[PDB]
């Protein structure tokens, strides 16, 4: 996250860290708890490591540096990537993760509310993006979960800044014209949440963007409302 | 890697 600030406990209890353990362990992507055994993230997080064995999912954690060999984590039972996902264009950048064991819900580990299929037209005015990614281009993973408040931008405005790629109605953009606040490397898969009526709703999944926090270069997110049929089909008992 | 990838190793 560029231009953000440090989060406190319980602000973002759905936020998870997807880590890979090969010879060393490292955070690779964010994700959102949506059910006792379900995490929604970006398909691109599994480009390269599509097998479940190397993954460890940490929930109920604020500060990655607080993680030790005794910290509990979840394992992956199944990775469900959208069938139409295309790496080069970032279309259908969405994946579900089934956890091997259901998590108990706590004030620091609980699901985010998902939008309604009709929310495709909803205007959200108070949106935030969170994660442990770089605080600047060519930066480093951040220890404390960062948060930043960013306005949503129209598809029309977003398309102008990305003439080399199509911005679809299944994508939502967010960013400042003067830049300075944005997601970045390592925030991939994490949530874009909007607050209305005291309730938080998952609106976007961090997907792609040119650089980080550059002027007139909004970030691109998977628009969750546009995948609600897919999500409910794939998570059906 | 995609041109505007956020993937850490990209």
């Amino acid at each position: 996250i560029v231009g953000g600030t440090n989060s406190s406990w319980g602000e973002w209890p759905w936020q998870v860290s997807l880590q890979v353990k090969l010879t060393a362990q490292r955070h690779l992507c964010g994700g959102s708890l949506i059910g006792h055994q379900w995490v929604l993230t970006a398909a691109h997080c599994f480009d390269g490591l599509p097998l479940q064995d190397v993954w460890r999912i940490y929930s109920g954690i604020l500060n990655l540096s607080d993680i030790t060999k005794d910290t509990p984590f979840s394992q992956i039972k199944e990775i469900i990537i959208h069938q139409n996902y295309k790496v080069s264009e970032g279309n259908h950048d969405i994946a579900l993760i089934k956890l091997q064991a259901p998590l108990n819900y706590t004030e620091f580990q609980k699901p985010i509310s998902l939008p309604s299929k009709g929310d495709t037209s909803t205007i959200y005015t108070n949106c935030w993006v969170t994660g442990w990614g770089f605080s600047k281009e060519k930066g480093e993973i951040q220890n404390i979960l960062q948060k930043v408040n960013i306005p949503l931008v129209t598809n029309e405005e977003c398309q102008k800044r990305y003439q080399d790629y199509k911005i679809t109605q299944r994508m939502v953009c967010a960013g400042y014209k003067e830049g300075g606040k944005d997601a970045c490397k390592g925030d991939s898969g994490g949530p874009l949440v909007c607050k209305h009526n005291g309730m938080w709703r998952l609106v976007g999944i961090t997907s792609w963007g040119e650089g980080c926090a550059r002027r007139e270069q909004p970030g691109v997110y998977t628009k969750v409302a546009e995948y609600m049929d897919w999500i409910l089909e794939k998570t059906q008992s | 890697c995609p041109a505007y990838s956020x993937y850490l190793d990209c």
